[PDB]
């Protein structure tokens, strides 16, 4: 099962949020 | 109360409406736990969407847009209630509002909707969001607004079942090519993350990103001062090198590997791990790609991490070593041996992750098969560090692909 691999679980966990509230 | 607010919001008189909608907005924006469900159950949503039509009262359109933004910022059920109230076509209209605050809040609300998932994204795309959104990108746009535009672009690019339509990708890539030269950190983080979502979408999407010309602008961001930019770039280029050897070579031709000593030695273990994952996809390539890693002086650093890195990084380094054996030449594998790969590699033979054990046994088998005459020297190195006893024990492993290979290795290389 050697060879290239897609990005693994848990990597790059600081992704931009999908949703954001405007808070005051 | 909510009853009162709904009653006033339904009035025909736009000033009573404005009072009520501002009260709802303040309920929804004054803390980080707004009463979203209570406002949905009150019946205010179709009323707020109706307020969006009132071009004669832009303050009312703004307040309604901000309220709906925050309802849509919640769970998928909350976002979908907004979509089911016909908010999307009315927000798309407000992208052309002459009032800056209304237009910006419409962009923000649409971002939350698009971010809910691929089908929602594809509905908004089908109604024509992309062209007017990218039209905002100009020298005069305020930076806070541009940051929100680029965030929406991330949400247009993300989610994979399905990925966004090809025509949308073709429209977004020229805008990303512009934004990648920006100096603002938040714009760069989002731009690179958007790219990383495209490069994870499949080999045809990788090829579209390559054909845009953007990869030479992306690679040097591996050395950006902001760690958020560096790691976004590592994801974006990392996804490209999951593709074909030719696609990988586009990244190597930008001298990407010269950026890696500072990622392999980075204090953050997560960055070490991500960097070694990238390198493992390089060493899975052809002989010239294997040689690029050798010539960048990275093998000793990989082997150091194989021995002394955190376990998550060690697992990635095991893949980088075994993958080298796929197409590597006898002399490239011999270099690994000279660099003392064998003891830390064999130390992974005993872990509970069967996938890692298999990777290591596959690499050891390939190493032994490749050393036509030196198989005895290498076998002695495996014996010396306890690697042979560990292989013997794997004859008793649960997993058939592991224990079969352990028997075969011992029969082929240690049965003389």
């Amino acid at each position: 099962c050697l060879g290239r691999r897609v990005v693994q679980p848990g990597m790059f966990a600081d992704y931009p949020p999908t949703k954001k509230a405007r808070v005051l | 109360s909510l009853e009162a607010i709904v009653q006033n919001a339904s009035s025909d008189n736009q000033g009573i409406q404005l009072s009520a909608v501002q009260a709802a907005r303040k309920l929804l924006s004054s803390d980080r736990n707004p009463p979203i469900d209570d406002l949905i159950k009150s019946g205010i949503l179709p009323i707020l969407v109706h307020c969006l039509e009132r071009d004669d009262n832009p303050s009312l359109q703004f307040e309604a847009a901000w309220a709906l933004t925050n309802i849509a910022s919640g769970t998928s059920e909350q976002t979908q209630a907004v979509v089911q109230s016909n908010a999307v076509p009315l927000f798309l209209r407000l992208l052309h509002s002459p009032h800056q605050n209304v237009c910006e809040q419409a962009v923000w609300a649409l971002g939350n909707i698009i971010g809910d998932g691929p089908q929602c994204r594809d509905y908004v795309i089908s109604l024509g969001v992309v062209k007017p959104l990218l039209s905002f990108i100009s020298p005069s746009i305020p930076i806070t607004f541009l940051r929100n535009v680029t965030w929406v672009m991330v949400n247009l690019c993300r989610h994979k079942d399905p990925p966004p339509p090809m025509e949308t990708i073709q429209e977004i890539l020229p805008a990303l090519c512009v934004l990648i030269h920006h100096t603002d950190v938040n714009i760069l983080v989002d731009t690179v993350w958007a790219l990383s979502y495209l490069t994870d979408a499949g080999n045809e999407q990788i090829q579209m990103v390559i054909d845009s010309g953007i990869v030479p602008h992306l690679v040097p961001l591996l050395s950006h001062q902001e760690v958020k930019v560096q790691t976004a770039a590592l994801r974006a280029v990392g996804n490209i090198v999951t593709g074909t050897d030719e696609q990988t070579q586009v990244v190597l031709n930008c001298d990407a590997l010269s950026h890696f000593p500072a990622l392999l030695t980075h204090p953050k273990e997560k960055i070490n791990k991500e960097a070694v994952w990238f390198l493992s996809n390089i060493t899975a390539g052809n002989q010239q790609q294997v040689q690029a890693v050798i010539d960048a002086n990275l093998v000793p650093m990989i082997i150091h991490l194989l021995d002394k890195g955190d376990f998550g990084t060690q697992k990635e380094a095991a893949w980088a070593i075994s993958n080298l054996t796929i197409s590597g030449r006898k002399d490239q594998v011999a270099y690994l041996i000279q660099q003392n790969v064998i003891p830390p590699f064999c130390n992974l033979l005993t872990v509970k992750d069967a996938q890692v054990v298999q990777v290591v046994l596959d690499g050891l088998s390939n190493i032994l098969k490749m050393a036509e005459d030196e198989a005895e020297t290498i076998g002695n190195l495996i014996e010396e560090c306890g690697g042979l006893e560990k292989i013997e024990q794997l004859q008793n492993h649960e997993n058939e692909d592991i224990y079969k290979l352990a028997y075969e290795i011992i029969d082929q290389f240690f049965s003389s």
